RNA sequence: CCGCAGGUGCAGAUCUUGGUGGUAGUAGCAAAUAUUCAAACGAGAACUUUGAAGGCCGAAGUGGAGAAGGGUUCCAUGUGAA
RNA sequence: GAGAUUCCCACUGUCCCUACCUACUAUCCAGCGAAACCACAGCCAAGGGAACGGGCUUGGCGGAAUCAGCGGGGAAAGAAG
């Protein structure tokens, strides 16, 4: 008989293989549709989730309760050191799909990039691409490479560049760089091949790929939660306290017929570490990173047009469980999948942004830099010292320093 | 080697519990050779077997 | 050399963090033994009874956060044994742990 | 005594046997299958590593409920364990076989385990007590073991 | 082979007795806070013994002695099959 | 009055709406090691059939060996209703 009262289903069947992701990076799975009218550009980038903070900004939304008002909004910092382009892949369209036609790798592949090709770098002889790079010098290999480029020009429909991240600029333990095929859009195949070939061995910063106050997609693997039950995994109703064999269960896992457990019944297993794609994350800021012209510059990270405070994006005492952010970063709006120092893919939006939520100018007034390792209450070291005055350890240091 | 008999006999001779019987951990063979209460008495006289003092339960706090 | 003796300080707090109450002191002994094995490369590690008493001084669950120990690598050449070297770990009483380095100590 | 699989030449070969050994037949069978065909030095160090939990024996036939380990990937398998008692019993049998090889006067740096066989022994009865005044068996599963080593290099 | 005579032919009877599998190296070895260090004996020590330490019973006891019941379990030495 | 019932104050995780922590397990390992049950076995839809099939017909299809869970089925087991 029918269930006595109607209730919506727990969880979505659109994510049913609720399993550990087979990948750690997070693959794009759909690049933006290519039109030759646009200029040649890259469609994606790789960053690392540094941490979260919040900002103060004035809203320019007419007809809203918060029009011309100040709001506090949570933001995520994604450290994005420049990618390095080391290869070009061509794809050809077939009645069976896109297939890889030819891959051409640049000379002088970086050490951290070459680490990706080895499971045990310590015991390796570091021989990868050593014979391949020799064909960039002799005339035979150069002719073969030119033939490969011409074949890509005359046969391939879409081309992509292999780009890797720069581990040495990150505060992480890992030295193995992350490789990625990033699609080149906006032009003829010849034009995008010329563009990619000029960008071989070069560094592409994040400001050449993404711009201010545009809405992008974030692709990544969520935080792992291990083996979880139905109550935590599918958020089913807890059974009453009087239940005998357990109350964190689904009471009925199916009727007598069809005499099997259906795939749509909530059951325990892996939770978290799932590949996910969240669209429409606005870029509130693109930080500039640390420079040394005559002295070290850190203002360009957290100083706004109304703050004018010489402070960087790093919170007081550093980002918890990440480290210190010294490269370019992207201040996105809201939360982003994954743990700290988890690698994320930033992709251009597949959609046309016409709503007034999008295309809205973002002007920050304040960026919070209090310590996240507790209830931080001071924005800067100088402010904390000015408030608290000299201390005992400062006194005993100055006594020795005379 | 195994001094259960010696500990029991020492407790009986010293008129204390087996808690308070102290056998010399270095003179294990000499104590193990003791199989009689006379030999236990001789070991007590020689100092290889000692009656440990009562654990202190002070009444200064109560006073 | 191989008959070297050094003075270390061990973060028992760090190595015991997360261990249940009835396991903290036994795990502190196990971590001290593992620390000695890692530092001196000797599977044969003896722990002085004074050091054991120092670790068990405050009961089974309130183990001291830091402890100053002395690792001495000594010849085991007294009988036919698989290992010819062993590490004796003794207890070094200190009043403070501030600014204490790992120091080579002479004979 | 009658061994199964008599050696092809009983002058380059030595034999070892044990009966009613108090080890589990299933674990011992898996360990014997693991060390079968090995050189004697390799088998000795492998059994020592099994005792030290640095190399596993793959549980292939008697694998019901046996957990997974990383060391099972050395073999083409997933389930492996470290039967200490089986390893020690096979080590004693290997020492006995090496002594027999010494007595027969053939050098023990070229011996290979060509034959090894584990058979069930007569079970020994013990008793366990269950919920409602019931008695259940608590049988042991001892095993006979035999091995034939042969010189080859 | 010719006759004679049967306690004369098994797949079953939740058959009788005996033996053996899969289950399965699985369930399990989770009631009463707790063990650690060194040494000795020893082929072999998480469990034995000694010493040190940390704990528990807390005198209505996990202490000291009896009745009923048991019947040698008491004590010393030795062994390491079960 | 450890009797049956209704309401009120207080109280609260009974609930909204669940979350987190602790001990012992479960889990993995060394050692030890049962039992229940068992025609053969074990993926489905429909058909017909002792009128609700694991086997038959017609179709869908089918890839070694396994681990932790689970309670839809085996018209599961337990007892000649
Ligand atoms: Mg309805
Ligand atoms: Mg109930
Ligand atoms: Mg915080
Ligand atoms: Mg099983
Ligand atoms: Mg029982
Ligand atoms: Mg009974
Ligand atoms: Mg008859
Ligand atoms: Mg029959
Ligand atoms: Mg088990
Ligand atoms: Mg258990
Ligand atoms: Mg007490
Ligand atoms: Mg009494
Ligand atoms: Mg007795
Ligand atoms: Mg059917
Ligand atoms: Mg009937
Ligand atoms: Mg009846």
């Amino acid at each position: 008989s029918h269930r006595k009262f109607s209730a919506p289903r727990h969880g979505s069947l659109g994510f049913l293989p609720r399993k550990r992701s087979s990948r750690h990076r997070g693959k794009v799975k759909s690049f933006p549709k290519d039109d030759p009218s646009k200029p040649v550009h890259l469609t994606a980038f790789l960053g690392y989730k540094a941490g979260m903070t919040h900002i103060v900004r004035e809203v320019d939304r007419p007809g809203s309760k918060v029009n011309k008002k100040e709001v506090v909004e949570a933001v995520t910092i994604v450290e994005t050191p420049p990618m390095v382009v080391v290869g070009i892949v061509g794809y050809v369209e077939t009645p069976r799909g896109l297939r890889t036609f030819k891959t051409v790798f640049a000379e002088h592949i970086s050490d951290e990039c070459k680490r990706r090709f080895y499971k045990n770098w310590h015991k390796s002889k570091k021989k990868a691409f050593t014979k391949y790079c020799k064909k960039w010098q002799d005339e035979d290999g150069k002719k073969q490479l030119e033939k490969d480029f011409s074949s890509m020009k005359k046969y391939c429909q879409v081309i992509r560049v292999i780009a890797h991240t720069q581990m040495r600029l990150l505060p992480l333990r890992q030295k193995k760089a992350h490789l990625m095929e990033i699609q080149v859009n906006g032009g003829t195949v010849a034009e995008k091949l010329d563009w990619a070939r000029e960008r071989l061995e070069q560094q592409v910063p994040v400001n050449q790929v993404f711009g201010q106050d545009e809405m992008i997609d974030v692709i990544g693997v969520t935080k792992g939660k291990g083996y979880k039950g139905v109550t935590s995994r599918w958020h089913t109703k807890k059974l009453p306290r009087k239940t005998h064999r357990g109350l964190r269960k689904v009471a009925c896992i199916g009727a007598w017929h069809p005499a099997r457990v259906a795939f749509s019944v909530a059951r325990a297993g892996q939770k978290g570490y799932h590949h996910r794609t969240e669209i429409n994350k606005k870029i509130y800021k693109i930080g500039q990173g640390y420079l040394i012209k005559d002295g070290k510059l850190i203002k360009n990270n957290a100083s706004t047009d109304y703050d004018l405070s010489d402070k960087s994006i790093n919170p007081l005492g550093g980002f918890v469980h990440y480290g210190e952010v010294t490269n370019d970063f992207v201040m996105l709006k809201g939360c982003v999948v994954g743990t700290k120092k988890r690698v994320l893919t930033l992709r251009k939006s597949l959609l046309v942004q016409t709503k007034r939520r999008a295309l809205e100018k973002i002007d920050l007034k304040f960026i919070d830099t209090t310590s996240k390792f507790g209830h931080g209450r001071f924005q800067t070291m100088e402010e904390k010292k000015a408030f608290m005055g000299p201390l005992k350890k400062d006194r005993i240091a100055k006594e020795e320093g005379a | 080697s195994m001094l259960r008999l010696q500990k029991r006999l020492a407790s009986s001779v010293l008129r204390c519990g087996k808690k308070k019987v102290w056998l010399d951990p270095n003179e294990t063979n000499e104590i193990a050779n003791a199989n009689s209460r006379q030999q236990i008495r001789k070991l007590i006289k020689d100092g290889l077997i000692i009656r440990k003092p009562v654990t202190v339960h002070s009444r200064a706090r109560c006073r | 050399n191989e008959v070297v003796t050094r003075e270390y300080t061990i973060n028992i707090h760090k190595r015991i963090h997360g261990v249940g109450f009835k396991k903290r002191a036994p795990r502190a002994l196990k971590e001290i033994r593992k620390f000695a094995m890692k530092e001196m490369g000797t599977p044969d590690v003896r722990i002085d009874t004074r050091l054991n008493k120092a670790v068990w001084a405050k009961g089974i669950r309130n183990v001291p956060y830091r402890i100053r120990v002395r690792l001495s690598r000594k010849r085991n050449e007294d009988e036919d044994s698989p290992n010819k070297l062993y590490t004796l770990v003794t207890y070094v009483p200190v009043t403070t742990f501030k600014n204490l380095q790992t120091v080579n100590v002479d004979e | 005594v009658r061994y199964s699989l008599d050696p092809e030449n009983p002058t380059k070969s030595c034999k070892s046997r044990g009966s009613n050994l108090r080890v589990h037949f299933k674990n011992t069978r898996e360990t014997a299958q693991a060390i079968k065909g090995m050189h004697i030095r390799k088998a000795t160090k492998y059994l020592k590593d099994v005792t030290l939990q640095k190399q596993c024996v793959p549980f292939r036939r008697y694998n019901g409920g046996v957990g997974r380990c990383a060391q099972a990937k050395q073999w083409g398998w997933t389930q492996g364990r470290w039967p200490k008692k089986s390893a020690e019993f096979l080590l004693h049998m290997l020492k006995n076989a090496e002594s027999n090889a010494e007595l027969k006067g053939l050098d023990v740096d070229s011996l290979v385990i060509e034959h090894i066989q584990v058979n069930k022994a007569p079970k020994m009865r013990r008793r366990t007590y269950r919920a409602h005044g019931r008695i259940n068996p608590y049988m042991s599963s001892p095993c006979h073991i035999e091995m034939i080593l042969t010189e080859k290099e």
